[PDB]
């Protein structure tokens, strides 16, 4: 069995362990990965505005 | 309080007229004459006792 260790200092995981099955060979959506993060690249806009 | 790019077009023109001469013709019942048996409006000319 093969494992990958992850860490976050975030608080709600204080002494909390979660574990599940993931696949490290596919980058594409498939019914066999725990979750997929659909990401749209994002850009900013800068302009001058009047408000009240 | 919302911003959006706009294209403004404000024309300024006026039609000036000089010549005080104009000729107009009005035609009516163009439909009917083609549609109807419009024939010679012959002028029977008053040769019998009426004159």
């Amino acid at each position: 069995y093969d494992y990958t260790i992850a860490r976050i200092s975030d608080l709600r995981m204080k002494d909390k362990i979660v574990m599940t099955f993931i696949l490290p060979n596919e980058s594409e959506p498939h019914p066999l990965q725990h979750g997929v993060l659909g990401f749209i690249p994002e850009y900013l806009v800068d302009f001058n505005m009047i408000r009240n | 309080q919302r911003i959006g790019r706009e294209i403004r077009l404000t024309p300024r023109y006026r039609y000036f007229n000089f010549l005080p001469i104009m000729l107009v013709i009005n035609v009516i019942n163009l439909e009917e004459a083609i549609a109807q048996r419009t024939a010679l409006d012959v002028n029977e000319t008053q040769v019998t006792p009426a004159s």
